[PDB]
């Protein structure tokens, strides 16, 4: 057969390590998994004491 | 929002102290009022924010001829609450007149807490109907709250006198308190003592200490009502948003109570819904139809099984509802409480407006009518005579409850678009 089988071997071994370490850095250093459950409290209006205070004040005007 | 609990009578002070001890054990609080290192939760529903980060609870301790209140004092949990609310019989008329003379001082106690709070939403009244010190005094005080405060809500965590009786004056007391509950209260949570005693004798074989376990059951139900308020959810974090869905008209405001773990002192959600529809799990002992059904669960829940299971309860076709209005079984989910042991992980509660309580009300009505027409069980007491020389308030309460039973049975019919 013709194919790369000793040139791809130190290469594909590096691609996966790079991608998984790059994904790991975001979560365990910059807390990207917390920013989602942060925007969920406000932008989806999940949390109580915020939606019941924002909409109730805003709709009195219009 | 912000709720101050009001407790009166010896039994009512017992269940309020049990409620505050349950909330001390539930939240990260010491019995001194000290905040713990693991307390984050919302604690402004029943706990006033004090100065050294103390969540001092909002309680009004009121008593009539105190005996068990000394034992309530004899505890390390009497230093957790009590922000200076202290103050010093067996008939409805006696307790009514006894509250009638002292109304100004207890109203000053209420006024102190009212001006003290930033906001307020509801009044929780914990006392037993026809329990002596609770009855009469509670109806007078209820008249005074809804006369003085029409801006708030009234919820009543009460037991109804269903214990099969010697005190024979209790149906008169229950009917007079019931008239005050129908026209001066927005919601009354009704339980049967016999059904709770049957479940308590079912789980273990107790004969005498049923009352202590019933206190724990009412404690878990009252905390279960506000777990979505104290712990961040989404909906019915206002009480009125929860109360509105069950009540179609302000005379039918009585809710059935059921709790699906019955050994309490993981499972599929459609199963515990069908379990919660049983009267073996319901705390209340012709065809009757539910008016509206809304249920709470807090525990180990699959977030996708809710639509599968609500479809399965729908296509099971198990409950038969009321043909004039478009109600639903409404599934609501709350958070399982942290900072406490998570055992019996699935815990559900139901609050539903059913016409089956009209049968129990009609039993008490028939008992009142029989003992009133026979006239050997009111016995013309001096407190009842000094309260009313003519005894027409009992007839007025009879008229109100007769109208109520008529409204009940007309709501069961498909003709309640016109008034009944």
């Amino acid at each position: 057969v013709l194919m790369k089988r000793s040139i791809t071997a130190p290469l594909a071994a590096h691609i996966s390590l790079v991608n998984k370490a790059a994904v790991d850095y975001f979560f365990v250093e910059l807390h990207l998994e917390a920013h989602y459950e942060a925007l969920r409290h406000f932008l989806l209006m999940e949390d109580g004491e915020f939606a019941q205070s924002l909409s109730d004040l805003l709709f009195e005007k219009l | 929002r912000e709720i101050i609990t009001l407790q009166l009578g010896q039994c009512g002070n017992q269940i309020g102290f049990e409620f505050w001890k349950q909330l001390c054990a539930e939240h990260g609080i010491s019995p001194e009022g000290i905040v713990e290192e693991f307390a984050t939760d919302r604690k402004d529903v029943f706990f006033y924010q004090a100065d050294d980060e103390h969540y001092i609870p909002r309680a009004v301790l009121l008593d009539l001829e105190p005996r068990v209140i000394h034992s309530i004092l004899n505890s390390p949990y009497a230093k957790l609450y009590n922000p200076e609310n202290i103050y010093l019989g067996n008939n409805w008329a006696s307790g009514f007149s006894q509250g009638e003379k002292i109304h100004e001082d207890i109203f000053d106690i209420i006024d102190r807490e009212a001006d003290g709070s930033d906001s307020l939403e509801g009044f929780v009244l914990c006392h037993s109907i026809a329990g002596g010190t609770g009855s009469g005094l509670g109806s007078y005080l209820l008249e005074r709250l809804n006369d003085r405060y029409p801006k708030k809500l009234v919820q009543t965590y009460s037991v109804f006198p269903n214990q099969d009786e010697d005190v024979v004056v209790q149906p008169y007391n229950s009917l007079l308190t019931l008239k005050r509950l129908t026209q001066n209260a927005d919601c009354v949570v009704v339980l049967d003592n016999t059904a709770l005693n049957r479940i308590a004798t079912d789980r273990l074989h107790i004969q005498n200490p049923s009352f202590s376990q019933i206190n724990q059951l009412v404690s878990t139900i009252m905390s279960a009502s506000t777990t979505t308020l104290r712990y961040p959810g989404y909906m019915n974090n206002d009480l009125i948003g929860l109360i509105a869905s069950l009540i179609p008209t302000p005379r039918l405001h009585f809710l059935m109570t059921g709790y699906t773990p019955l050994t309490t002192d993981k499972t599929t959600v459609l199963d515990v819904m069908r379990r919660l529809l049983q009267p073996k799990n319901v705390m209340v002992s012709t065809n009757h139809c539910y008016i509206a059904i809304l249920n709470i669960i807090q525990g180990e829940v699959d977030p996708t099984q809710v639509h599968k299971s609500l479809q399965r309860i729908r296509e099971r076709k198990l409950a038969n509802f009321i043909p004039w209005g478009p109600a639903s079984i409404q599934v609501a989910l709350s958070r399982k409480s942290p900072y406490l042991p998570s055992a019996h992980r699935v815990s559900g509660l139901m609050m539903a407006n059913h016409t089956s309580i009209s049968s129990l009300f009609e039993r008490t009505c028939r008992q009142y009518d029989k003992l009133r027409k026979r006239e050997a069980f009111l016995e013309q007491f001096r407190k009842e005579d000094m309260f009313k020389d003519n005894f027409d308030e009992m007839d007025t309460s009879r008229e109100i409850v007769q109208q109520l039973i008529d409204e009940y049975h007309a709501a069961t019919r498909p003709d309640y678009i016109s008034w009944g």
